[PDB]
């Protein structure tokens, strides 16, 4: 992906996550458990389903459009109003294929760039209280439990309260 | 005391295309072309269609007598003409202007088949029961339900003079045909008159038709000609029809109200107890998709016809299970 | 001592839209939408319009007495037409291909109206001054200026034959008519021959007309008709009238400049003292944006007419401030 | 944003900051004040401006289009006609308001983009001379004059000259 | 010890135009515009055109003599007519419906030039000999190859009547001709009968000629008119020439197969032996580009035409070296 | 570029890199050379490949195309014909340089994207056993052998086999 996170250095997702697009799994040592981000997960669903419908809206409805029929000395406007509606098709489908290809395209970068900023900003508030170790999993240096966790999962990490344990435990 | 990021997976099969990858498979999607129809003929917003059955367009408003007879009042949504269409014009010969008049009931929402010159007393002077074997009728020689064939009475074809003044408030549709004998020997013995004419003459049309005598390849058995024509009688306006031979006069005529949204088709499916908001020839859609790739034929509020084959939208992310 | 990093905000309420999100608030933004127009008829490019007052292109060109006159020579850049129109052809009948003589106007820049045969010196042996009722002119008979109808000179119509060479070095618009009494009592009166026949010719026009004798509505209180006929003469070509009844002759002919980026239009607006590159029936848009939403109908060098409301660039940044 | 940057690990704008786009505020013994970036900020006015000229340039002037006239016997090619002009105006009544959507969808991710890298310079610049305090703010740990403040602005902060101090504030 | 993570640069100068950068240098790119041609005519998917040579479409089908005769079958993929073409209608006057008989001429892969009247066999009592200075060849008066005029033979012109029976399997397209002299003492010289009349008639055409004599300026110094006509004779039908004078005689026919991806262009390039996939009036075109910038005129195969000079997409990098 | 690579904090392309869209250059005792990166390069290649035959497939072949004639009393129908006929032409022009110039700046952001993920492959791998010392440019505080080296190009780099050695050094 463009942001390097959905097939990147986060290999694979998460069949057990299954109440939201982005989040995250926790252990510690009173259990483990998964637990989508609501915030980015209902953001990033209000876009593609705006995305969604402007595609539909900017597709006006079709009104009756039938055929016309011309005699055997009519056949130079016969060949004029075939050209005309091959060549509408010949937009249209050519409009509606590409659309769909580029649309595509950016709604993959967008899920891989809302994962990598979710990634961020974790690694921003942990600083050096826990280490990188890959796959997008961060170890602590201290103990992490389950309202400390909550406090990563929601804005409010508290890094100089763990500072001193973690400065021990990084040694 | 571990805490990871990480993103949705399921067992979904979706996939899409992008501009850089094909086969792509996603968690979630959505699906933009309509590809469904119920194979049925359906009411669009309500009204039923108007079946034509074994009759064509020419068949129907000329009264081809192998035509199942219609009410005298009709209201529709659209034209249902079948593929076979066994029944036409008849008698051979050319229907002026014919597609321009297919082009005028395509916005034509109803019609009231009415006498505008009746049998027994529009013509006195003149026989009315001329029929012929290329329009038969049970096995038996008959003529269009709404043209009379006017010959000669005791010897005579008197010079004809008959008008109509358009009360209905509506557009009237007259239609009449001009006969053409393969000699000349017919033509004086069917109008008693050589330098035979007809006129037609409205408010906004002027013409004059002439026979044109000369024996031609046999068509439906008939060396003869009959060419057709018509005219939209404007409310108020009168026709005035004046002839001395060789008119195919008319017996009824339609009023007819305009409407939105109709047109003609050609299709060989049913008639059934359903309702749409868009119908195609091979059958009715209910879809809100943008996209349809069943027909590029619609009456209605339908899809706009693509040539694609699919067309998927990725609304999830790529799905990368375990 | 700290540094920060950060982006600019302003008191501005442009609203945009994108495809993820509707009325996103942003600093700085351009439209490309012109909706704007200042409600009058200008000239295009430094040339005022031909405006026809109360006539229409058939009106103007067959000389309605009811219009004012216009000078001999005029030069423009767009013609225009009221809504209102109430004077064109005044005695009824058909107007040959009027369509395509309009098509023919619209890439028109100039004419100059000379007198083709003059009325003294033309037609010696018949009667010139016919008007009718329905060609009124201050609640007095009359009849187009342009033309000229032709009837017997003491009891006889005598078989006439005029042209003209185009040594005008620009294509010659030649107006005449024919005429339909409603009865052969008012073709001979009028006439004097019954067999009576119109031709005209040119080096690649080849046409007969021929009356056709019938009572009709009246319209505008006239039984007869008058059908109207046109050509272009090509420059250097010959045209040649012969008739022995029922012609409408030309007096008046138009030698035509052939131009680019004219067409005709209708409008209520009103000239003024102005000067555009664009014009609509509405009226000018001064503007270098490439679209706008006024009317699809467009003189000069315009913005790409859609149906949109609103059409904004966001060139700043969503717009945040504390 | 698809960078995170608007909106997102810094909230707000500067309406302080009027004379560019992007750009920096600093505050030390002798003040503080704002500072566009000229760079950066102009690179994005020239982008822009072509983005926009290329919208205009795309479209062609539209030349005298006006309608025709279709007696009573004309009407399969009056339809015909109505259907041309119709279809052409569904074209481009589609494409102005697509690539105006797609347009500005690109916009806002290229500011955003711009703003992520101006952090994102400053950030490899002081590496553990200054500490991340959220918000995009950085804050020393040395003192930091207005030359050194420049020095930051532009490419060339003197990272050595500063280590000794920083690592002694460190702790 | 250092590692360094670095692009690709190259020697490359291409460059590339995006929406918010012109003239990008980039390390690799492609091009979709198709700009080179050979500049000749060559066969289109292995089958030659046909050349008209001096002729346009008229001249080839009623055989002006000044064009070299073709060979009395011949089968092709599309028709050349060179930008001169100083050799079509020699008699002047109407070619009736000649752009429809053009269009029906552009899905036709193959003609048979057929005998359809023979001279010697078809009018015994009429003189077939007739010919016109405004029709030379080789300094002689002359006549066109595939017509014969019919006139007066030993002071009379009898009524004649032949017809034809299409057994070809495909269908005969039939030309024919109506004189119109420009004055009653040659109607009458020629064909002996003042109100002479023409017939043609099949199963699906019928329509009666009648001159109409007047004198006219003079086209390649003939005051008189010759109006052609055509019909399609569908397989297996019949049709009937009838005429008491002023009859154009058919003598050859064309038997026509249909195909598919023909067309008519105008080109001054030469035939070579050469082969292609797409043929444009400038040249052919061997590419596989999705675009082209040549001719919008295309047969066969061939890239879109657009109007842009060029179109380049990039697929290696932003071109930086040392 | 979007992502900052290309022209940005890595300011120029390596002409000595023939063998691929990116790569590394290492200098250690026994030497110095260029690598191209064979996975990313490859399925770049791949992509675009994929986006150049999606542009030439969504234009269908353009099938026989001339004109009409008509006579002079068929002015109208020539127009409309003419209208039909550069309209479609205005249509498709404006599709092709649109797609190719919209096509261009994705192209570019793409490889841009690339080189940036590539360098943070790399740097999540040597976290301080190396310091960034601009331009691309990791420096390490350990001695880093070709098989050292070949460990950070492919995805196998040891970091806790060097975080003595590589500490000692760090002061
Ligand atoms: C688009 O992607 C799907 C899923 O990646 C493709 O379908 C899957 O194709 C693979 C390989 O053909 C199947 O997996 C394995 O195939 C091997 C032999 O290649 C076999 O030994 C294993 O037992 C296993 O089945 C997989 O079943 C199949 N999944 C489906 C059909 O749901 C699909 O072919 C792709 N389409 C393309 C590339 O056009
Ligand atoms: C598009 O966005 C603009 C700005 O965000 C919207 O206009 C603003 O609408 C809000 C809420 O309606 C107004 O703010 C506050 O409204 C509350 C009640 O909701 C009221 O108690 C406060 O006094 C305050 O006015 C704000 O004034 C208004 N700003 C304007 C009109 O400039 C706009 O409605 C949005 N359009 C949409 C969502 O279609
Ligand atoms: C598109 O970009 C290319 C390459 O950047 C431009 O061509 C190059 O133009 C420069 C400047 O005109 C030439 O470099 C130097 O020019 C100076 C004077 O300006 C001269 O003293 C040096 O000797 C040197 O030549 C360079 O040769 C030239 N490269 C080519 C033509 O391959 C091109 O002009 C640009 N097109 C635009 C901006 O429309
Ligand atoms: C047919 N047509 C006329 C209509 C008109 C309206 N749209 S609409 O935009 F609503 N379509 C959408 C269809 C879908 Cl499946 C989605 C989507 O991915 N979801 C739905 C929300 O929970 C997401 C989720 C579930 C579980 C775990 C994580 C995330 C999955 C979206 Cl976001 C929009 C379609
Ligand atoms: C109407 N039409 C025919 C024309 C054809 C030419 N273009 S043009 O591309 F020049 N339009 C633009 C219009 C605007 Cl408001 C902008 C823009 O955001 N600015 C202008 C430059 O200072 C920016 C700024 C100000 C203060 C602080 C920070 C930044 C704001 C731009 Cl970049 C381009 C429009
Ligand atoms: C003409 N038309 C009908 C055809 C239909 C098929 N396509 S095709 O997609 F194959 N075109 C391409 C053309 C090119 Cl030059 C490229 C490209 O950048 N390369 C090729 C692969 O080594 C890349 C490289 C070389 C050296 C060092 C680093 C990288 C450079 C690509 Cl990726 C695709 C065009
Ligand atoms: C974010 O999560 C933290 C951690 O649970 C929340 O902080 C606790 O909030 C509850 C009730 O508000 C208090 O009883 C605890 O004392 C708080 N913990 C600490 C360490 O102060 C915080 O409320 C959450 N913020 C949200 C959800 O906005
Ligand atoms: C970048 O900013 C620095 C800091 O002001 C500039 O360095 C100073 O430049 C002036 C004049 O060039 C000298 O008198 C100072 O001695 C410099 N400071 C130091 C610490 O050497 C530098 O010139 C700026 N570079 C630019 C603007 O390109
Ligand atoms: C990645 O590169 C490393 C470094 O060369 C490779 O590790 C060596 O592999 C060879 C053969 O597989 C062994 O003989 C060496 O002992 C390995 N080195 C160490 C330190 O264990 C590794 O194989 C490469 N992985 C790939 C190419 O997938
Ligand atoms: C309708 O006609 C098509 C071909 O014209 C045929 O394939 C189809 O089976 C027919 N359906 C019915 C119901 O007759
Ligand atoms: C022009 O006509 C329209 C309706 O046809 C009307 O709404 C408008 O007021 C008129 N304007 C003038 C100046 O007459
Ligand atoms: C073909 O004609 C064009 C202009 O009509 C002329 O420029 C060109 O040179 C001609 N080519 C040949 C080979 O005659």
């Amino acid at each position: 992906g463009l942001f390097g996170a959905i097939a990147g250095f986060i290999e694979g997702g998460w069949t057990g996550m299954i109440d939201g697009w982005y989040g995250y799994h926790h252990q510690n040592e009173q259990g483990s458990g998964y637990a989508a981000d609501q915030k980015s997960t209902q953001n990033a669903i209000n876009g593609i389903t705006n995305k969604v419908n402007t595609v539909i809206e900017k597709m006006n409805i079709q009104f009756t459009a039938v055929g016309k029929e011309f005699n055997k000395l009519e056949k130079r406007m016969e060949n004029l109003n075939k050209k005309v509606d091959d060549g509408f098709l010949d937009i249209w489908t050519y409009n509606a294929e590409l659309l769909v290809l580029l649309e595509n395209e950016r709604t993959l970068d967008f899920h891989d760039s809302n994962v990598k900023n979710l990634y961020e900003k974790v690694k921003s508030q942990l600083k050096n209280n826990a280490k990188e170790i890959g796959n997008g999993c961060f170890e602590f240096y201290h103990k992490c439990d389950n309202e400390c966790m909550e406090s990563v999962r929601n804005g409010t990490y508290d890094y100089p309260k763990y500072s001193e344990e973690s400065k021990l435990n990084r040694e | 005391d571990t805490i990871c990021i990480g993103y949705h997976a399921n067992n979904s099969t979706d996939t899409v295309d992008t501009v850089l990858e094909k086969n792509v498979t996603v968690t979630h999607s959505v699906n933009l072309l309509e590809d469904s129809h119920n194979g049925k003929l359906c009411r669009l917003k309500g009204i039923a269609p108007l079946q034509l059955g074994k009759c064509n367009i020419a068949g129907w408003l000329l009264g081809n007598p192998e035509c199942d007879p219609l009410l005298p009042v009709r209201s529709w949504s659209y034209i249902v003409e079948t593929p076979n269409s066994e029944n036409g014009i008849c008698y051979p010969g050319d229907f002026i202007d014919y597609e321009e008049l297919r082009e005028q009931l395509s916005s034509v929402s109803s019609f009231e088949r009415f006498e505008i010159f009746p049998k027994e007393s529009s013509w006195p002077n003149h026989n009315t029961n001329g029929v012929t074997a290329a329009c038969s009728h049970e096995g038996k020689s008959s003529f269009y339900r709404n043209l009379l064939w006017l010959t000669e009475k005791e010897g005579s074809y008197p010079k004809l003079k008959n008008s109509y003044v358009n009360k209905k408030g509506k557009e009237v549709l007259v239609l009449w045909g001009i006969h053409h004998p393969p000699n000349s020997k017919e033509q004086q013995n069917l109008y008693q008159n050589e330098n035979a004419y007809v006129s037609v003459v409205t408010s906004n049309y002027n013409r004059r038709f002439t026979p044109e005598i000369a024996e031609r390849p046999k068509v439906r058995d008939q060396a003869g000609r009959m060419n057709y024509y018509w005219t939209l009688l404007k409310p108020g306006d009168t026709i005035i029809f004046e002839a001395n031979g060789n008119l195919i006069a008319p017996m009824y005529a339609f009023a007819l109200s305009r409407g939105f949204g109709s047109g003609i088709i050609t299709s060989n499916a049913s008639m059934h107890e359903c309702n749409t908001k868009c119908q195609t020839p091979l059958g009715a859609i209910n879809s809100s998709l943008p996209y349809q790739n069943i027909h590029p034929v619609t009456i209605g509020e339908c899809p706009k016809y693509v040539r694609s084959a699919k067309l998927r939208m990725v609304t999830g992310l790529r799905n990368i299970p375990s």
